[PDB]
């Protein structure tokens, strides 16, 4: 339970970017 | 209604709800507080 | 280079011919210094002109009432500094005009 | 022969009027008034800009 | 009656009467070549 | 330190795996490593018109070899 | 081509290198150095042009 | 070479009148007091 | 005790003097659109209105006043060239004359207010301050400005009492002034389609006057009223520029883009009817119904009218121009004399070539040769290259068809590449170099100048926008900042 | 005080501060970040321009960015459902509506910076030259992005938002263009320089003035920043630069007024020439020198041998850049040298 | 303090200048509006460029 | 005419350089 | 019709600077005490 | 030190401010005649 100060700015931004590191890398190793 | 009407309708609604939505959370998160 | 307004531009293209000097690095970094330079230029430019302690009627110039060898602070440090203080985050908003006007000379 | 008009009295306006670079004829040879043979030949082959930028 | 009792005069030091010296002719000096054309 | 020992690890692996699993192609409509020409026929299926392209997109990409 | 690059690098920068000690040696001596002297400034006093 | 005819004008008219608005106002605050 | 930048201050609270500066500067645009307009016109030639228009005229305020239905003049030439008239009291000079002397009684007027600022009026009764009242004075000048909105759009657009707007064909071939019956409707959107236009100003000036009427009624509120900060000049100083610089656009669009409230005739043809291949399209297809409808192949390419040809070119377009080249377009090509022809190039085996026309980008452009396939059966080297394609080798048989001469064959290396390296122009014309002492440089056309100043103007004032925006909400700070 | 918790509320105190612009900055802005991330990574640009820049292919980094939709594909805004997209998603990435997406949600963004620029001001007490200053890239951002396509066939001629995609941006003018001759562009490279130039100036005097407040040598933490007088002397300076350069400040408002002024009129007059070359406008041949070059092809000038490069960039460059345009140009007709 | 013909006539009219619907007044009334207008504006927008094609309408040339 | 348009706006300049460099009004202290 | 080219600077220069000079000096006497 | 104890102010009064303004242009348009030529 996290009202909006500070934990909504980190967790709506630093959260894709691990999604995108999965992009990033898994993508080194095609071809 | 055109494919193009209608979708443009589809969009102004969503618009519309988001905002809705937005300004709801803000208010009600304001209200939340009352230093 | 041929010396002249029209013989640089011709130096440029003919050098970009040969030597691809956008993709090179150095000048990468170049283009950050020029800007960065001018773009510092604009921010420590319009801060401190920003906050200024007024000695002027409205009528009146503004730049008029700094006196040449005022030994009065013209700017407010406190004012300008929660500004970009609070504009961005409040860590990196360089206290120290010691500290800020050498980085202000080292990026360009 | 293609000579170049950089020169101001010749048809140029401040953009398209600069001094040209010396030839490749001299190539890098440092060449100055007296060593050039004649006035007119140092002017020709590119002299004065080698003269300004030294 | 009243000559309007707001009024300033417009004051120019010696300074800002270069700038502007210098400013017009740049820009005349950079200008004119398209002037020409 | 408490569920930074779990997001981070199940959340990163998803996107290891819309590359490895491809899921990222016919979401995003990217080409195919191999599809570009089909058949042979070498030329650039560039989109033309409007009120089409949805149409069209679906002429270069029904042959797809 | 490298060396030259390389070295050219590093010897423009002995330039910089050179051109910054010999100031900061020359000031140390001449013991402002240390910054200008808030209480009696070398230029307060000077015939003013 | 060929030119525009009346370009000339454009550089005088150009310089001058915003050179002497600034004469003008100048000469004026020497002239204050 | 002042800068030079900020003296006109002085005015900040002297309403009277204020009145007398908008005058000074009213007066002082209309003493511009009056005598443009006669230096416009005395600088016109009726001549040749078909083949020589308004628009290539180099003549920029006149085809405003065409605009709305003021055609011919005393000297006994109408627009269209028929030069039948009946041109009543309004007409150039008289449109012209009429704003000088407006531009007088204004200008004395100026001088009034100037001589007397105080007044009786500016001051309210509880404080001898000088004061007006910033709500209340705008509810008058738009229910005024409505009142004059409803009017235009009914009076004047409809025809009902006046003449009527400026209406065409879509191809521009049909010079017209035609009472314009309103149609308000899903189409009245159609910016193409005048019969909104009307509907809008009879529309707008009904909401015109509607808020109008409210304003005036009562008062705006307290917590908005003292966010605003109303009753200080400067805050309608600068909402007035957002609406002025949001305006500027829309016309710079409407004026750049096509709209049928500006039409072909009057002002060139926008830039995308040429890269549409708008008329190559709807010229071809009434040759093609002439030939579906069958004659000999010149005779159908005999009966095109010029005008519409000549609206296909490329330095007709305004896009192909630069900025410091001046002047009206004739002055680039030349005076437009008669239509040579549709050009069409033959294999020298008689299969017909296309020239690859002109984009809008290229000063220089290469020229080509092409056939049905798009492949390149012919073209030309740029100075000095081994020989493929070289029409001079494979050959050509140019034959013009239409236009002044016809069937008339040219074979040969000289004569084909000059119309080849026109060709690709668009449909060739025959200039009068010298008589304008024209260079062959291209210009661009009233249309283009317009919108670039409107572009510019605009986005200056979104920084004028900006600047006295800061000034309404800081005038208190703005003076200076305050000890910590 | 229903509205009014809410005022306080945002402008309360935390660690960031969202304002009234914040509602409209960060949605706005956080999209076109993050928006464009997504675009470089995943999504192609090939149906567009036919030729594949995006990071999920082979591409780099520097080359990778969101491309335009294509030419014949108009100026239509490609809004998710559009007429075109019909709200199918992975069309409306493929035709590049992602990029208008950038553009729109970053302007309105790029706008509530602006707006937060003021709000900060008026519940601060600074004078807004901050905003005022910032004016210069919206006018930059506002001219290049949006009204120089507009002056153009359709979207297709527009920045890439991408490292190298700038750079076929840039080549593209001078081909077509002719920019670096645009003198309105002339007062753009004053500016930036002019910015620069005066900001390493500025830094390095007051860097070498120093009134010795700490012992050791190093002077940073020597400064005490509590109601002190000019932490470095304007008189110093002064007569310095007067006696080298020949001319100096003696005002440090006039001087940092003007460090604010000439980047700002650097870049508008700038803007402005884009906007002139939105139409097509752009400058271009002197009259006086091709006519003369057209009495002989000898004379020669710095000027006329860059209207050759620029022939050259256009020839070559034109298939690839263009492909909607079809051009097949011959091998011999390409402008080359030697010739 | 000049008062002429006109001036006696006119200052009637503007004659209240501090007087301010009290509160609120009617804000929403206004608000109602503005966003109804930005709604409509977009839909000539959509319109012009035949993003929304309504039928009937033709953005092409009449 | 053309280019001693050019040689007359440069050497304004100059004569203001040399003019505005020694005759300039020293801002003198206090 | 036909002209001399460089006559209108003339006028221009033989209007503005002897005005010009009239009124430089004039604005002064305005700003006397 | 002493800055010339010899200096006066000079003074045209609006009048001879008319006379000039005047008298130029009428030379003016007088001699543009034959300067155009
Ligand atoms: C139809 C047309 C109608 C148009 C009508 C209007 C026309 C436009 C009028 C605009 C001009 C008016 C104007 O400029 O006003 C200034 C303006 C307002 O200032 C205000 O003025 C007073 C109120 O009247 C009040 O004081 C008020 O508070 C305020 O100050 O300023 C602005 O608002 C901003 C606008 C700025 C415009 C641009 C100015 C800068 C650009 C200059 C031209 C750039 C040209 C670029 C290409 C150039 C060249 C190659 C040939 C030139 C080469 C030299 C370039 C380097 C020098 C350029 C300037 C460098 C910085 C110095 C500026 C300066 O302030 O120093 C001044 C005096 O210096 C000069 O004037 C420079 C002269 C040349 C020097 C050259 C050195 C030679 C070296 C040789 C080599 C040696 C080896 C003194 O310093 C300041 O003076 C005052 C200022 O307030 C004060 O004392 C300060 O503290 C400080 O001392
Ligand atoms: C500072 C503030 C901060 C910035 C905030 C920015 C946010 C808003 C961004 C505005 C962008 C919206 C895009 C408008 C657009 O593309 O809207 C569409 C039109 C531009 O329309 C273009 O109009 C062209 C004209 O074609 C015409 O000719 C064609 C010939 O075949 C066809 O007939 C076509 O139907 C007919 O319309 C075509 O329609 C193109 O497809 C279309 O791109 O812009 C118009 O409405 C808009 C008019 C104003 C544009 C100003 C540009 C002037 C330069
Ligand atoms: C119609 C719109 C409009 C109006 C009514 C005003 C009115 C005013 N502005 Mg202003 N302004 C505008 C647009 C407008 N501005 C725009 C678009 C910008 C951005 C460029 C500015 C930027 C601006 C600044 C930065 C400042 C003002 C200031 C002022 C005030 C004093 C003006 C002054 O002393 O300047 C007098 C100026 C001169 C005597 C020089 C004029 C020479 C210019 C450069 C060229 C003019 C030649 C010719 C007229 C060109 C035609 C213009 C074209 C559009 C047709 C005055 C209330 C000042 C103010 O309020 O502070 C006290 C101030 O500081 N304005
Ligand atoms: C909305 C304004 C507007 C527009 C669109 C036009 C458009 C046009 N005018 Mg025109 N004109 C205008 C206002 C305008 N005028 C005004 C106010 C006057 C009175 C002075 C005139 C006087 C006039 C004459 C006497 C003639 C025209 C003519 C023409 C036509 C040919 C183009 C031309 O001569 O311009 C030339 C355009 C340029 C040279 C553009 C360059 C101008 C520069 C960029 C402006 C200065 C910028 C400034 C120096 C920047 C300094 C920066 C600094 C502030 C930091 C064209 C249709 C000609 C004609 O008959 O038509 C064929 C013609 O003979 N006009
Ligand atoms: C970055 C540009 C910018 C900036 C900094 C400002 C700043 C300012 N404006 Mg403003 N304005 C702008 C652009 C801008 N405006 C534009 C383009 C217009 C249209 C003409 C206006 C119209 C306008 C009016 C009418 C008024 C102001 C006022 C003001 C001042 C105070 C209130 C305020 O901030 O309202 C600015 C508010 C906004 C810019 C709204 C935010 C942007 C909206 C929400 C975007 C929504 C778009 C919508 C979703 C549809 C977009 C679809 C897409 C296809 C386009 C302030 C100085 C007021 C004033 O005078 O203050 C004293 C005032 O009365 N402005
Ligand atoms: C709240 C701030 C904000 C603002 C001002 C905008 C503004 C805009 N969005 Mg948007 N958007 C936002 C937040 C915002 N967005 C968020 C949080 C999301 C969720 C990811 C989206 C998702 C989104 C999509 C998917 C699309 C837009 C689009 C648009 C544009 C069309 C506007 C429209 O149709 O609605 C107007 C509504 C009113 C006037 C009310 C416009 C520039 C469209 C676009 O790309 O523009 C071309 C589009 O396709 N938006
Ligand atoms: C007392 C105060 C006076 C102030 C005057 C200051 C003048 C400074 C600028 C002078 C410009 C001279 C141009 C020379 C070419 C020429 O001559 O253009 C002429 C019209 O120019 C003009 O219509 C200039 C006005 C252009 C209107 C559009 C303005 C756009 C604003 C730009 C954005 C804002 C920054 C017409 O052209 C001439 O006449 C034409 C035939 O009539 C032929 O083209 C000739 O060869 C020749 O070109
Ligand atoms: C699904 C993903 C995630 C969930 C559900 C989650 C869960 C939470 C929750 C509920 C909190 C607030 C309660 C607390 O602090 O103990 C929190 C705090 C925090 N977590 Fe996460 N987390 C996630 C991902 C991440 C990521 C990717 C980071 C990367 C740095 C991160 C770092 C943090 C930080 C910095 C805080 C402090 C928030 C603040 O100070 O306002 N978390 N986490
Ligand atoms: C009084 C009177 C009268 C008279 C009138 C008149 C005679 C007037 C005139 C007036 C006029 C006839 C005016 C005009 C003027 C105009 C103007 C004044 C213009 C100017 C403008 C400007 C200044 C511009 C600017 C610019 C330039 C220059 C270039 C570039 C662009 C621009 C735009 C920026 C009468 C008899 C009726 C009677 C009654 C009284
Ligand atoms: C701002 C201060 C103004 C200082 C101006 C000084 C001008 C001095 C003029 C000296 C004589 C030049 O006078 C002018 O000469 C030029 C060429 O030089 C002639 O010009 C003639 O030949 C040139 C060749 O370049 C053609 O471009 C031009 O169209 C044609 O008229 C003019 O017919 C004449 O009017
Ligand atoms: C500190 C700076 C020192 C600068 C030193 C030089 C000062 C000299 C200034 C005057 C020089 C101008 O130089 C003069 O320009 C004019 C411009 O009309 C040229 O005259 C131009 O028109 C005439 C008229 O027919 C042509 O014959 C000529 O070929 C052409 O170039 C002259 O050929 C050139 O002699
Ligand atoms: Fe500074």
């Amino acid at each position: 339970p996290i009202f909006t100060v500070r934990w909504v700015a980190v967790h709506t931004l630093a959260v894709p970017t691990i999604f995108f590191l999965g992009a990033i890398a898994a993508m080194q190793f095609i071809q | 209604i055109t494919p193009s009407l209608k979708g443009f309708f589809i969009g102004l609604l969503s618009g519309a709800v988001v905002l809705g939505l937005t300004f709801a959370v803000l208010i009600a998160i304001s209200q939340i507080d009352k230093v | 280079m041929p010396l002249g307004i029209s013989g640089t531009f011709n130096f440029m293209i003919v050098f970009q011919a040969e030597h691809n000097i956008l993709m090179h690095p150095f000048h990468q970094l170049g283009v950050a210094g020029v800007f960065g330079g001018a773009l510092f230029c604009a921010m420590h430019g319009s801060l401190v002109t920003s906050s200024l302690i007024r000695e002027t009627t409205e009528t009146e110039s503004a730049n008029y009432g700094y006196k040449f060898g005022q030994e009065e602070e013209t700017y407010n440090i406190v004012a300008a500094h929660g500004y970009f203080g609070r504009l961005i985050f409040q860590y990196a908003s360089f206290n120290n005009s010691r500290s800020l006007h050498f980085f202000l000379a080292a990026w360009p | 022969r293609e000579p170049v008009s950089g020169s101001l009295l010749y048809g140029n306006n401040i953009i398209t009027g600069a001094v040209v670079p010396s030839s490749n004829a001299i190539g890098l040879h440092f060449y100055p008034i007296w060593e050039a043979a004649s006035l007119d030949e140092w002017l020709y082959n590119g002299g004065p800009y080698q003269l300004i930028i030294f | 009656m009243e000559p309007n009792p707001n009024r300033q005069p417009v004051e120019l030091n010696r300074t800002s009467l270069y700038l502007g010296l210098l400013l017009i002719l740049v820009l005349a000096l950079l200008f004119s070549s398209y002037f020409f054309n | 330190w408490v569920i930074h020992s779990i997001t981070i690890p199940a959340l990163f692996i998803a996107g290891w795996l819309f590359v490895s699993t491809g899921l990222a192609y016919d979401v995003f409509g990217t080409p195919r490593p191999d599809s570009y020409y089909a058949q042979e026929q070498r030329s650039i299926p560039l989109v033309t018109d409007r009120f089409e392209a949805k149409q069209q997109v679906e002429t270069f990409l029904e042959q797809l070899k | 081509s490298w060396l030259a690059t390389s070295h050219f690098v590093l010897a423009f920068f002995f330039l910089v290198g050179h051109l910054w000690h010999a100031g900061r040696a020359r000031a140390a001596a001449a013991g402002f150095e240390k910054g200008i002297d808030r209480e009696s400034e070398p230029v307060l006093s000077m015939p003013s042009l | 070479m060929e030119v525009n005819q009346l370009g000339l004008i454009a550089t005088a008219l150009f310089v001058l009148v915003p050179s002497v608005f600034l004469i003008i106002l100048y000469v004026q605050t020497e002239s204050q007091q | 005790g002042l800068p030079w930048y900020r003296v006109h201050t002085v005015l900040i609270n002297d309403p009277g003097r204020l009145i007398a500066a908008h005058l000074m500067h009213t007066a002082l645009v209309a003493g511009w659109a009056g005598s443009m307009a006669l230096y416009e016109l005395a600088t016109f030639d009726p001549s040749d209105p078909v083949l020589n228009p308004m628009w290539r005229q180099g003549m920029f305020v006149l085809p405003f006043m065409a605009r709305l239905g003021v055609t011919g003049s005393w000297s006994g030439w109408s627009i269209t060239g028929e030069t039948g008239i009946d041109p009543g009291f309004w007409s150039f000079e008289g449109v012209a004359l009429a704003h000088i002397v407006l531009s007088g009684l204004l200008f004395l007027a100026a001088c009034w207010h100037w001589v007397y600022w105080d007044l009786e009026l500016f001051r309210d009764p509880r404080t001898g301050e000088p004061a007006l009242d910033l709500p209340k004075m705008f509810g008058i000048h738009l229910f005024l400005a409505g009142l004059l909105c409803f009017g235009f759009g009914a009076f004047h657009l409809t025809g009902l009492f006046g003449p009527g707007m400026w209406v065409s064909d879509p191809y521009g071939l049909t010079g017209s002034v035609q009472p314009v019956a309103p149609e308000w409707g899903p189409d009245g959107f159609n910016p193409y389609n005048p019969g909104g236009v009307v509907a809008h100003h009879i529309a707008a000036g009904i909401v015109g006057i509607i808020a109008g009427l409210f304003h005036i009624l009562v008062r705006p509120p307290q917590r908005l009223y003292k966010a605003l900060r109303m009753g200080n000049i400067e805050t309608v100083l600068s909402s007035s520029i957002a609406a002025v610089f949001f305006a500027a656009f829309v016309v710079a669009g409407t004026m750049w883009y096509g709209s049928a409230t500006t039409p072909i005739e009057l002002f060139g043809p926008t830039r995308y009817q040429w890269d549409s291949s708008y008329f190559q399209q709807e010229i071809n297809r009434r040759v093609q119904a002439s030939l579906a409808s069958g004659a000999t192949l010149e005779e159908a390419w005999s009966a095109i009218p010029e005008k519409l040809a000549f609206y296909d070119y490329i330095g007709n377009n305004p896009a192909k121009g630069g900025l410091f080249r001046t002047g009206p377009m004739n002055k680039g090509d030349g005076i437009a004399q008669a239509w040579k022809g549709h050009a069409v190039f033959r294999n020298k085996e008689g299969e017909e070539l296309f020239v690859r026309r002109m984009p809008a980008f290229f000063e220089s452009f290469p020229v080509i040769l092409t056939d049905k396939n798009g492949v390149v059966k012919a073209d030309i080297p740029f100075r000095r290259a081994e020989s493929k394609y070289s029409f001079e080798q494979q050959g050509v048989t140019v034959s013009f068809y239409g236009g002044e001469l016809n069937g008339q064959t040219f074979t040969d290396p000289p004569t084909v590449k000059s119309y080849a390296r026109k060709a690709i122009f668009g449909e060739i014309f025959e200039f009068d170099t010298e008589t304008l002492n024209s260079d062959g440089i291209f210009r661009t056309s009233p249309r283009g100048w317009f919108t670039f100043a409107h572009a510019v103007f605009a986005l200056l004032f979104f920084f004028g926008h900006i600047w006295h925006g800061a000034r309404t909400l800081f005038r208190d700070v703005f003076s200076g900042i305050d000890p910590e | 005080g229903w509205f009014d918790i809410l005022d306080d509320w945002l402008k309360r105190d935390r660690f960031v501060f969202v304002g009234w612009s914040g509602i409209l900055l960060f949605p706005c802005a956080y999209l076109a970040l993050g928006g464009w991330l997504t675009g470089t990574t995943f999504v192609t640009s090939w149906y567009t321009h036919g030729l594949a820049s995006s990071y999920l292919e082979g591409c780099n980094f520097l080359t990778v960015a969101v491309s335009t939709p294509a030419n014949s594909m108009g100026h239509s805004l490609l809004l998710l459902w559009g007429p075109e997209a019909q709200g199918d998603f992975t069309r409306w990435c493929q035709l590049g509506g992602l990029w208008t997406f950038i553009a729109l949600h970053g302007a309105f963004g790029l706008i509530g910076f602006m707006l937060r620029q003021f709000e900060i001001a008026r519940l601060v007490g600074v004078r807004p030259y901050n905003a005022i200053a910032f004016s210069a890239p919206i006018a930059v951002f506002v001219s290049v992005f949006l009204i120089y396509p507009l002056g153009q066939s359709s979207w297709f001629f527009a920045p890439s938002f991408g490292v190298a995609a700038i750079f076929r941006f840039l080549l593209f003018f001078q081909g077509f263009h002719n920019w670096t001759l645009n003198p309105f562009h002339m007062m753009g490279v004053a500016g930036v320089l002019g910015g620069a130039l005066l900001c390493a100036i500025h830094g390095a005097t007051v860097e070498n003035t120093l009134f010795q407040d700490g012992e050791g040598a190093s002077t940073f933490r020597a400064f005490n920043p509590t109601q002190a007088e000019e932490t470095y002397s304007m008189v110093t300076a002064n007569r310095f630069w007067s006696q080298i350069f020949g001319i100096a400040f003696s005002n440090k408002r006039w001087l940092h007024f003007f460090m604010l002024f000439v980047p700002v009129t650097g870049l508008w007059m700038s803007a402005i020439g884009v906007v002139g070359l939105a139409l097509n406008l752009r400058s271009y041949d002197f009259i006086s020198q091709e006519i003369r070059a057209a009495e002989d092809p000898e004379f020669e000038t710095f000027y006329t041998k860059n209207l050759l490069l620029n022939e050259g960039i256009r020839a070559w460059m034109a298939p690839q850049d263009q492909p909607h345009e079809n051009f097949v140009f011959p091998e011999e007709v390409l402008p080359r040298g030697n010739a | 303090a000049r008062r002429t013909w006109l001036g006696d006539i006119l200052r009637p009219l503007n004659s209240e200048y501090g007087k301010v619907a009290p509160g609120w007044g009617t804000t929403p009334l206004m608000a109602v509006f503005m966003g109804l207008f930005l709604v409509f504006l977009l839909i000539i927008l959509e319109i012009y460029n035949s993003t929304l094609i309504l039928d009937g309408v033709n953005v092409s040339w009449k | 005419m053309e280019t001693i348009t050019y040689v007359f706006i440069f050497a304004c300049i100059i004569a203001l350089f040399f003019f505005a460099i020694f005759f300039r009004e020293p801002p003198r202290i206090t």
